[PDB]
């Protein structure tokens, strides 16, 4: 299992397919959905 | 018909397209007003992946539908 496993699903249902990018974003943010959205949107840390 | 393209951050843009418009053309229109290349335009309709070769009517996308413009960049 994963600490952000349920989080990935929440993102997927909203409009995400790649759980990999979702995990990477969640990992970079430390566990934040909205912040992760900006992470992917910017393509990492601007 | 009028559609609503809402990004991940929250930015929502209005787009004027027809039911016979291809998803690919949609991305081309978004790029012209947003400056975002179709390459990063991973348009996902609440989980439903929108294939570029398909049309808006293909996915039963009605008017006032909210499409999610997911910018999939290589980073993170």
């Amino acid at each position: 299992g994963s600490q952000w496993q349920p989080q990935l699903q929440q993102l997927r249902d909203m409009g995400i397919q790649d759980d990999e990018l979702s995990l990477r974003a969640l990992q970079a943010t430390g566990g934040d959905i909205q912040a992760a959205l900006e992470l992917i949107f910017a393509g990492g840390a601007p | 018909m009028q559609i609503f393209v809402k990004t991940l951050t929250g930015k929502t843009i209005t787009l004027e397209v027809e039911p016979s418009d291809t998803i690919e053309n949609v991305k081309a229109k978004i790029q012209d007003k947003e400056g975002i290349p179709p390459d990063q335009q991973r348009l996902i309709f609440a989980g439903k992946q929108l294939e570029d070769g398909r049309t808006l009517s293909d996915y039963n996308i009605q008017k006032e539908s909210t499409l999610h413009l997911v910018l999939r960049l290589r980073g993170g």
